[PDB]
């Protein structure tokens, strides 16, 4: 419920703002009036070294529950990106993104951010979120480096 | 950067020493240690050939906010309820473990299959000659550099979890023990492992020192 939440996610920033991956950005919106939307962040994503990611940064809003942090908090893409992982709408799929699963209240912010970042070098084969990407990349590796590498420019700070 | 070891891999088919290794770490620390949900050691019941995919939102008629157990199993509550008995651990990942694994077909079509082995099965040992327990090869040089055999590392392997359950109990209860690399029960305990399950797969097995310098990496 509220308030409960409120108290972890104020413990996320706190620690993140300790200590955080080189690259990785993750911040809450800044609510009109001073005020602050802890419910709510915009984190960015860069690509992993040594993968046709590198030099991209991807930013993905990432919505919280009351529930929280017994439930898990859905990261959607912006804007959604080629990736059999992640749907059109921009939702990411993930084994700790799903409380049934393997999602842990005591999961930090941290571990979810750079799971992300691993997905984008090891799609999941069993989750066909992206129908065009799961297919382009079962049957051509190729032209799916084309368009993975091109997406990294593509959102490359410039 | 160091490279990511993945759970599948690591539970199912390792095809690399390293990650055999790797499997008797999280092994180590699924028992006396942090207890994990991905990072388990026990074949997962929702494997893609066995149950779901499993694919965002479950398919079942339950509540899927009220998971029974599909994705919670716990080996430390079994190791803890047997009271760290090495045959009953022995046998069920050495022994058990492999032998449900087999059941996934799908990933032995192309590699050699594991082949389970029974703690008496390596008392009794069949393919070698069954000499002196304490030294039957002889070698020379570093001591630790010597690569035993698999009754070796299975009585190893024992030894281990008893000085490592009296190490937990002397702490509590709800104690957690991390793993470290100069702690020669620890490390006893994952070369034991690694090298037993690497056996299992047809893979050569390591010295002490080796997997030490690697495990501790």
């Amino acid at each position: 419920m509220s308030g409960i939440a409120l108290s972890r996610l104020a413990q996320e920033r706190k620690a993140w703002r300790k200590d955080h991956p080189f690259g990785f950005v993750a911040v809450p919106t800044k609510n009109p009036d001073g005020t602050m939307n802890l419910m709510n962040w915009e984190c960015a994503i860069p690509g992993k070294k040594g993968t046709p990611w590198e030099g991209g940064l991807f930013k993905l809003r990432m919505l919280f529950k009351d529930d929280y942090p017994s439930s898990p908090p859905k990261c959607k893409f912006e804007p959604p990106l080629f990736h059999p992982n992640v749907y059109p709408s921009g939702t990411v799929c993930l084994s700790i993104l799903e409380e049934d699963k393997d999602w842990r209240p005591a999961i930090t912010i941290k571990q979810i951010l750079l799971g992300i970042q691993e997905l984008l070098n090891e799609p999941n084969i069993q989750d066909p979120a992206q129908a065009e990407a799961y297919t382009i990349y079962c049957q051509n590796r190729v032209e799916y480096e084309k368009r993975v590498r091109a997406q990294a420019k593509k959102f490359a700070p410039s | 950067t160091q490279r990511t070891f993945p759970g599948c891999t690591i539970r199912n088919t390792p095809s690399e020493p390293i990650h055999c290794i790797v499997w008797a770490k999280y092994l180590f620390n699924q028992l006396f240690g942090e207890e994990d949900a991905d990072q388990e050691v026990s074949p997962d019941r929702a494997d893609p050939e066995a149950a779901w995919e499993p694919t965002e939102a479950e398919a079942r008629a339950r509540a899927s906010n009220e998971d029974g157990d599909i994705k919670r199993i716990s080996t430390k509550e079994w190791a803890k309820s047997t009271g760290y008995d090495p045959v009953k651990l022995f046998t069920k990942l050495f022994k058990d473990d492999i032998r449900y694994l087999l059941t996934m077909d799908k990933l032995w079509r192309k590699r050699k299959p594991p082949v389970p082995l029974d703690w008496a099965e390596v008392q009794s040992q069949g393919e070698e000659t069954n000499a002196s327990d304490q030294q039957n090869e002889p070698q020379l040089g570093l001591k630790d550099q010597q690569v035993l055999d698999v009754k070796s590392y299975a009585r190893l392997f024992s030894k281990s979890i008893e000085t490592l359950r009296v190490h937990l109990a002397e702490k509590g209860d709800g104690a957690e023990l991390i793993w470290d690399k100069d702690d020669p029960s620890a490390m006893d305990f994952v070369t034991s492992a690694a090298n037993l399950r690497m056996h299992i797969f047809s893979m050569n097995m390591k010295s002490r020192f080796d997997i030490k310098s690697m495990a501790g990496n």
